[PDB]
C-alpha cells in the first residue's frame, strides 16, 4: 500500500528523480490540513455502527426481495455476512482517508470483489446502493458544524466522496 | 513500506479493527514532524551536487587505493568514478525520500534489502559507503529537527552496513 | 494492550528491528496528546459521582421498565440499582484509563473482551449501557482536545455495543 | 508488556481506583521530559553497531580464552551468535527506554536467559561484562553535549543505566 | 448440517470407511423417531397461526415497552408488529424443520449461526424471543414423544439465546 | 450434503414454506421402508471386496490392453490405484443409498472426476465398465432372497441402480 | 474414552475372556433403563444455561471477593472464562451420563485441571462450590415428576450425582 | 473406539456442543439393537468350543498343505495347531465384543489395526482366516437380527482381509 | 527414483546448493560399479527364459497345491501358469533395471509400491514369489561383483515381501 | 527426475522390455567417459560466482536500461533477485550435466519460468542473454587445457551447450 | 555435516529405509577417494607454515593498504598481522579437514556458516581472504587427484566469499 | 551425526589442531578395510526380515506372558509396533556400522528410548533380549565364510557387537 507521501516517492523513484519543489509543496499543504483529515477519520469511525446499520436498514426496506426468504440476505448466516461487508467497505474507506491514498482500499478490499459477488450470487448493484447510503451519512457526519473548530472541509469531503464512489463503482 | 501512516493502517487491518485514537496520535506525530522533514528534503536536494562530489572525494581520500587499483569494482577509471557517484547519489536520494515519507521505508525497500549480496558479489566495500554517509552528515549543515532526523537516516544506512 | 508506545515497540519487535524514527514520531504523537489526555482524566475523575449518578438516572428514564420489573437482571431493588452504578462506574473508570494510556487498550482488555457473553448470560441490555455512555458524553463538560479524545473512547464503547 | 502509563493503569485497576491526582502529575512530568527520552533512544539506536562491535572486541581482548579454539566464541557459527546476543540485549534495552518500563526487557529477553546460557555452556559472567561495556558506551553516547539543546539528562541516564544493569544481573 | 443420517455418513467418510453396523443403528434410531417427529411437524404446522399470534402477544405482555417505545427495533407501529411475527414465524418454521430432519441442523444453519450479530446490530432482545419460544412450548399441546422432541428444539433455541 | 429429508427441508426454506402434508407423507413412506434400505447398505458393504475384485478381474480380462505393459493399469502403483477407485466409487454409492440422496456422491466423488481422469490419461469408458459390472453384482447381492424377510425391494433396487448409473455416466 | 459396554469389553480383553453370563445380564439391565438415562441427558442439556447462570450468580453472591476488583472473576475477559468453565464441566458431566462411564469426563476435562487452576491462580474450592450448586439444580431438574412417565430414577440420580462429585473433587 | 455411544459423544465434543436430540436418537438405535446383540453374544459364547474346532478344521480342509508343510507359520505340529485355534478364538472373541459394544470398535482396536504387518511378517495367509470366518458364519446358527448383526462383523473381518 | 545419481542431485537441490565433491564421490562410486552392474544385466537378460521357467517350476514344486487348486489366484489352468511366469518375469526384469540404474529405484516405483494390496486383493502368496526369487539367486550363476549386486536386489524384493 | 540410465529404463518399462544389447552398450560408453563429465561439473561449479557475476556485469553494460531507475534490475531487492536467478539457472544446468539428463532442469527450473517472468514484468530476452553469456564462459572454462589429462571433450561440450541453450530458449 | 557417509545415512534415515546398494556405492566412492584425500591432507599439513606465511604475504602484496591503515580491522601492527595469519591458518586447517572427511562439511560447520556477519561486523574484506586462498591453490604443489580435490575446497571457500 | 572421519575431525577442531600423522594412519587403515565393513552392511541388510522375525519369534516363545492377552505385545496394534521397533533398532545398528560411529544410533534412536518405554509400560529387558537375539544372528550372518573372499573380519565383528550391545544396554 501507498500513503499520500509514499505514492509520490514511488513515482519519483521510477524516474530516478528527487521530488520537485512543486510536489513537496503540494504535500506540504496536504500536511497543513492534517488536522481536518483526522477529524474525518475519527468522526466516521466513532459512528461506524450507526452509519452501517442505518444504511442496511434503509436498503432492505428499499429492496425487500433481498430479505424475503430465498433472497441473498435471507437467513442469519447471510444477513450477518451482508452487514459484515457493509462494515468492511466502510472500514477500508476510512483507511484510505487516513492515508490519503486509494490503494489500501483498491488492493485489500475492492480488488476481485466484483467476481466474488458474481460467483456467490450476491447482487452487486444492491451492495452499491448500500455503500452509497453510507457515503451520504458519512459525509453529513463529517460536515456537521457542531462541536468543532469552524473551517472549510469541502476538499476533504470531495476526496472522501471519491473513495466511497469507487467502492460502489467496483461492484456494478 | 515502513511509514507512520502505513504502519498504523497496517496493524489496524491485521487486527481487523477500525482506526482508534492510537493511530490518530501516530498521524499527529507524523504530520507535526513533516514540517521539519520536508524543508530538510529540499535543503538536501539543492545541496545535491556539492554533497555527492564532496562525499565521493571523501571516500577516495580515506581509501586512496580505490582510485588506482586496476579492475572493475574500483574507481581508477572514469567509468568507475561515475558508478561511485551514481551510488552515493542513490544513498542521498533515499535519504530525501525517507524525510518525505517520515520513515526508513523507501530506503529499506529500494536500497537496504539485498545490499549485502550486491556488495559481496561485485566486491564493493561497505566501509567505503559508510565514509560517504559520514561526510554527508558533517556537511548537509542542517539545523535542529531537520538535522536530528536526516542524520537518523544516514546513521541508519550506516548501521545497515555493519 | 493497544497504546501508542506498546504498539510501536510491538511491531518493531515483531520485525526484529531497532526503533526507527517512525516509532519516535509515534511517541511524539503520544506525548503531545498526553497533556490534553491527563487533564481530561482528572476532570472526569472529580466529576465521578455526579457523572455516574447522572448516567444511572438517564438510563432509568429512557428505560423505565428497568426500575420496576422483578428479577435479578433489572434494578427494581436496591441490590440492582447498586450493580448498575457499579457497572457505569466501570465504564467511566476505563474511560479515564484510556485517556491516561492514550489508547483503547485498558478498556479492550478489562471490559470489552467478553462483554458479549456477560450481557447474554445475565440478560443485560447493550442499549442500557449505550444510554449511560451517551449521557457521560453530554455531561463531562470538557474543552476541545480533552473532549474530542474522551468522546472518542465513549463512542468506542458505544460501537463495541452494536 | 507495559509502558510507563500502562504500568500505572494495571496497578490502579487491580485496586479498582482511578489514578490519583498525585500519580497523574508524576506521569505528567515524565511526559514533559518526553523529548530527552526520545533523543536517548535515537542516539543509542543510531550507534547500535559501534556500541556492540567495540564492546565485543574489548571483551575478547580481555578474555581471550573465549575465542581460543574450544572456547564458547570459537567458530563463525558461534562468534556470530555471540555478536547477535549483544545486539539483542541492546535492542531490548532501547525498547525499555522508549516505553519507560522494564517489562519489554524482562519478559521477551532476560527471562529464562540465564538457564539458556547455563544449558548451552555459555559463560554468563562474560555476557555480563559485554553488557556492562555497552552500558558505558551507550551512556557516554547519550550524555555527549555536542549537537543537542543543553539540559540535565541525569535522571534519564540513571534510568537507562538501570536497564543495562538488570540485563547484566540477569545472567551472572 | 447436523442430522443423524448426514452425521453418520460424515464421520464414516472422514475415517475413509464404509458404513458399519454403528451407522446402521444411527439410521434405526432416526427412522424410529421420525414417526413421532413427523406427526409433531404436522401439528405445529396446522396450529401455525394461533401459535405465532399467541406468542407475539405473550411477548408484548411480558415486555409492554416493546409496543410503545419509539424507533425501529420496537413494535409501536404496524411495520414493527409485522417484523416481530415474521421472526417468531421463522423460529416456529425452523422447529418444524428440525422435527422433520431429526436434528438441530436446519435451525443451526438458517437461524442460530449469526443470530448474535443480528440482535446486537439491530438492538433486538434475546429475552423477547426467549419468551416467544416459552409460549410455543406451553401451547403446542403435543403429547408424549412428539412433545419431548419439539420441546427439545424449542429449549435448544432458548439456550442459543443465553 | 443432503439426506432425503434435508433435501426437502432445503427446497422448502428457499420458498419460505413449511413442508406440505403431501411431502411429509412422501417422506413418511420412505421412513416405513427404512429397513429395506439399510439391508441394501449392509448387504453391499458386507461384500465390498468381492464386488470390487471380481469386477476388476472381469474388466481386465475383457480389456487386456489395460494391463499390458504401458497400459494405464500396468505397474503395482497403478493397479492398486485403479482398484482403490473402484472401491471408492462403490463406497460413495453406498453412502448415497444410506442417505437417500445423490449429493454425497455427486459432491465428494463424481464432481471433477471426469477431468482428473482425462488429465491423467485414465480411460473413463473403462472405469464406467468397471462401475457397471459392480452395479450388476451389487444388485444381484441385494435382490437375493436367501436369509431375509420376503418383500418387494424393486423400488429400492431402481434407486440403487440410479446411483451406479450416474457414477458411470460421470466418467464417459 | 469408554462407554458402559466398552468399559466392560476393555476389562474382559485384558483377561482374554468373553463377557460372563452375569456381566451380560448387568449390561442388559442398564439397557432396559436406557430411556430414563436419555431423559436425564435431555433434561439437564435442555436447561444448561439456567443451571450454569443461576449457579454462577449464587456463587458470586456467596463469595463477593471473586468479583471485587482484583479477584479472579473480575474483568469481562475473566468473568466470561469462569462462566465458560462452569458450562464446560457441565457439558462433560452430561457426556458421562449419556455414555454411562466416567472416562470422557476424567480424560478430556478433569485431568490436569487442578494444576491449570493452581498455575493460573484460580481458587479451586470456589469452582467446586459452583460445581456443587449445578449438581443440586441438575438433580432437581431430572427428578421433577412433571411431564414424564412416573418411575424410579433413584439409581440414575445416584450415578449423576457421582459424576458432579468427582468434577468438584477434581479441583480442591 | 467406534461405538454408537462413543461416536455420538465424540462428534459432539469435537463441535464443542451439548448432546442434541440427534445423539439421543443414536443412543436409541443402540439400546434397541442391544437386545438382539447381547443374546447373540451369549449364543456365540456358549457354542465357543464347537465353533473354534469346527472353524480350525474347515481351514485345514480348504487348505490341507497347512497341516503338513514343515516350519513355523504352518500347523503340521501340535504347537502350530495350537496357535491356529488361539487365533480363530481371537476372531470369535472380538466378534462377541462387537455385538456387545454395538460396533466394530473392539475388533478394530484389538485385532484389525496392524494385522497386515503381523501376517506379512510371520507369513500367515489372510485366506486361511477368511475361511475360518466363513465357517463361523455358516455355523453359529443365529436367527433374525442376531444373525444379520453377527454376520456383519464376520464379513467385516473378511473385508479387512481383502 | 532412488539411484546414486538422482539421490545426489536431489539432496543438493533440497539444500539449494551446487554439487560439491561429496556428490562427485557419489557419481564415482556409481560409475565404477556400473561395469559389474551392466555385464550382470546382460547375463540375466540372456538367461531370461531358463531363469523364469526354472523359477516358476521351483515354486510349483515347493507349493504343489498351486497347480491343482481350482479358481483364479492359483495355476491349475494354462491361464494361471501364464500369469505366474508373467509376474516372475516382472521381478527379473526389475532386477535387471536395478543393475542398470545402480539402485532399487525402478523396482520401488514399478513393482514394490502397492504390491501389498495387489497380493491381498487377488489372494496371491508372498511366499510363492519369495521362492521364485530364491531360485533366481541360486541359478543366475554370476560371480564376484555382478553376483553380489544382483543378489542384493533379489534379497531386497524378498525383504519387501516379509 | 531421470538420470541418463533411469531415462532409458523408464522407456523400456513402458514397452515391457529389457534393455537391448545395443542400448546397454550406448550406456556403457557414457560410463567410460564418466570422468570427463565430472570434470565438467567440478569445473563449472568451482567457478560459479565468476561465471555469474562476470555474466551479470556484462549484461548490464550491454543493456543499461535494466539498471536505470525504473528498469527491472534497479533497486537492491531486485538486483539481488536477478543475480540469484542467474545463479539458479546455472546451478540447474550443472545438475543436468551431472545426471546426464535434461529433466531436473526442465522440471524444477525452466518449467513455468516463462510465465513467472511475463507476470512479474521481467524481460525474458534479457535473462536469455545472461544465460547465453554464462554458456560461453562455462564452455571456455571446461575446454581449458591447463591442469587436466588431455583428451577429446567435444561431445560433452556439445551436450552442456544444449542444456544452457534450452534454459535460454525457455524464457524468450 | 555434509560427508558422503553421513549424507548417505541421512537420506536413508529420512526415508526410514535400510541402506541399499546405492549408499554402498556412495561408501565406495568415498573410500576410493580417501587415498588421494588423506595424502593430500598430510602434504598440506607439512607445508602448513610455508603456506600460511606465504598467503598472508600475498594478501599484503595485493592489498598494501592493509599493512598501513590505522585501526583494528587492518594489519599495520603486530596484533593484526597475528590475527590475519590466525585466520588464514583457519582456512587451511578447514581445507585439510575437508580432505579427510571427503566433503565440505567441516568448513561448512566451523567456518562458512556465519562468516558473512563476522566480516561485516569487524569490517574485514572477503577479497583479502579470496587472495589468501588463491595463493594456497598455486603453491600447495599437489599432483593429480590430491590437487583436483584440494582445489575444489579452496575454490569452494572462494565461492562462499562471492 | 559423526562418521568415523568426521568424529576425528570434530575433536581436532576443538583443539585447534590438524589431524596428527598418527591419526591419519589410523583412519587410513580403517579405509583399507572399507570393503569388509560394506559387506557387513550388505549382509545384515540383505537379511533384515529373517533377522527380525526369527528373533521376535524366539522372544515370544521364550516369554509368552508378552503375547498372552493383557501383556505388552498382545493385540495386532501392539505386536506390529513391537516388530517395528526390533526392525528399527536393527536399521540404526546398520547405519552405525556403515558410518563407523555410534552417533547416528545414540542420537536418533537410543536416546530417550528408555523413558519412552518406561512411560508406555513396555518391558525394556524384553526388548533387550530381542536385540540380543538379533545381535547373535546378525553376527553369524556376517561371519559366514560361504560366497565371499576369505579374510579376518574379527575386528569388524567386535565393533558390530558393540553397537548391538549399546542398543540393548540403552533399554535396561
Ligand atoms: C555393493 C555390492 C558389493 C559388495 C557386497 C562387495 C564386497 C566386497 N568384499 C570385498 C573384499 C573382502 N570381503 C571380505 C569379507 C569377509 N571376510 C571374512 O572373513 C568374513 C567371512 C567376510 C566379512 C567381511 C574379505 C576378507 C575381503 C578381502 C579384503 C579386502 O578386499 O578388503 C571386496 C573387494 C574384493 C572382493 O572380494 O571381491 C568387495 C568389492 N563389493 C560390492 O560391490
Amino acid at each position: 500500500m501507498f500513503d499520500a507521501f509514499t505514492k509520490v516517492a514511488a513515482q519519483a523513484d521510477t524516474r530516478g528523480e528527487m521530488v520537485s519543489v512543486a510536489q513537496i509543496d503540494a504535500l506540504s499543504q496536504m500536511v497543513a490540513e492534517a488536522n481536518k483529515r483526522l477529524d474525518a477519520v475519527n468522526r466516521i469511525t466513532a459512528n461506524a455502527s450507526t452509519v452501517v446499520s442505518n444504511a442496511a436498514r434503509a436498503l432492505f426496506a428499499e429492496q425487500p426481495q433481498l430479505i424475503a426468504p430465498g433472497g441473498n440476505a435471507y437467513t442469519s448466516n447471510r444477513m450477518a455476512a451482508c452487514l459484515r461487508d457493509m462494515e468492511i467497505i466502510l472500514r477500508y474507506v476510512t483507511y484510505a482517508v487516513f492515508a490519503g491514498d486509494a490503494s489500501a482500499l483498491e488492493d485489500r478490499c475492492l480488488n476481485g470483489l466484483r467476481e466474488t459477488y458474481s460467483a456467490l450470487g450476491t447482487p452487486g448493484s444492491s451492495v452499491a446502493v448500500g455503500v452509497g447510503k453510507m457515503k451520504e451519512a458519512a459525509l453529513a457526519i463529517v460536515n456537521d458544524p457542531a462541536g468543532i473548530t469552524p473551517g472549510d472541509c469541502s476538499a476533504l469531503a470531495s476526496e472522501i466522496a471519491g473513495y466511497f464512489d469507487r467502492a460502489a463503482a467496483a461492484v456494478s | 513500506m515502513k511509514t507512520p501512516l502505513t504502519d498504523a493502517v497496517s496493524t489496524a487491518d491485521s487486527q481487523g479493527r477500525f482506526l482508534s485514537s492510537t493511530e490518530i496520535q501516530v498521524a499527529f506525530g507524523r504530520f507535526r514532524q513533516a514540517k521539519a522533514g520536508l524543508a530538510a528534503a529540499n535543503a538536501l536536494t539543492s545541496a545535491a551536487d556539492a554533497l555527492i562530489s564532496g562525499a565521493a572525494q571523501a571516500v577516495y581520500n580515506s581509501f586512496p587505493y580505490t582510485t588506482c587499483m586496476q579492475g572493475p569494482n574500483y574507481a581508477a577509471d572514469q567509468r568507475g568514478k561515475d558508478k561511485c557517484a551514481r551510488d552515493i547519489g542513490y544513498y542521498l536520494r533515499m535519504v530525501t525520500y525517507c524525510l518525505i515519507a517520515g520513515g526508513t521505508g523507501p530506503m529499506d525497500e529500494y536500497l537496504i534489502a539485498g545490499i549485502d549480496e550486491v556488495n559481496r558479489t561485485f566486491e564493493l566495500s561497505p566501509s567505503w559507503y559508510i565514509e560517504a554517509l559520514k561526510y554527508i552528515k558533517a556537511n548537509h549543515g542542517l539545523a535542529g529537527d531537520a538535522a536530528a532526523e536526516a542524520n537518523s537516516y544516514l546513521d541508519y544506512a550506516i548501521n545497515a552496513l555493519s
